[PDB]
């Protein structure tokens, strides 16, 4: 919190994980495909779009 | 008549290979070993018969 209120610059602060090296939160890790052609861009818009 | 590779262009994404080579048509007799001349150290273009 006493770092938010800090000029542009985002500043964190969090407690490391149980086993550092290891599978972290209960959330998820995906990763969007280009499976084909479209550039950087159209992943970009891709991306954005979901 | 040999072909030979320079080096690496990119496909849509994907490095791929980059080869000069003669086209097929003047490399399918001996006879045609007399198509090629070669710029010498004086500019004059000189031919393998030679």
């Amino acid at each position: 919190r006493a770092f938010s209120q800090i000029k542009d610059a985002m500043v964190f602060a969090f407690n490391l994980p149980a086993i550092v090296e290891l599978g972290t939160a209960t959330g998820f890790d995906f990763e969007l495909i280009d499976q084909a052609g479209l550039g950087h861009e159209k992943l970009t818009q891709a991306r954005n779009q979901l | 008549w040999g072909g030979s590779y320079v080096n690496d262009f990119i496909d849509r994404g994907r490095v791929k290979k980059v080869y000069v080579m003669s086209e097929a048509k003047y490399r399918m007799l001996p006879d045609d070993i007399g198509d090629w001349y070669v710029r010498a150290a004086d500019g004059q273009m000189v031919p393998f018969s030679a």
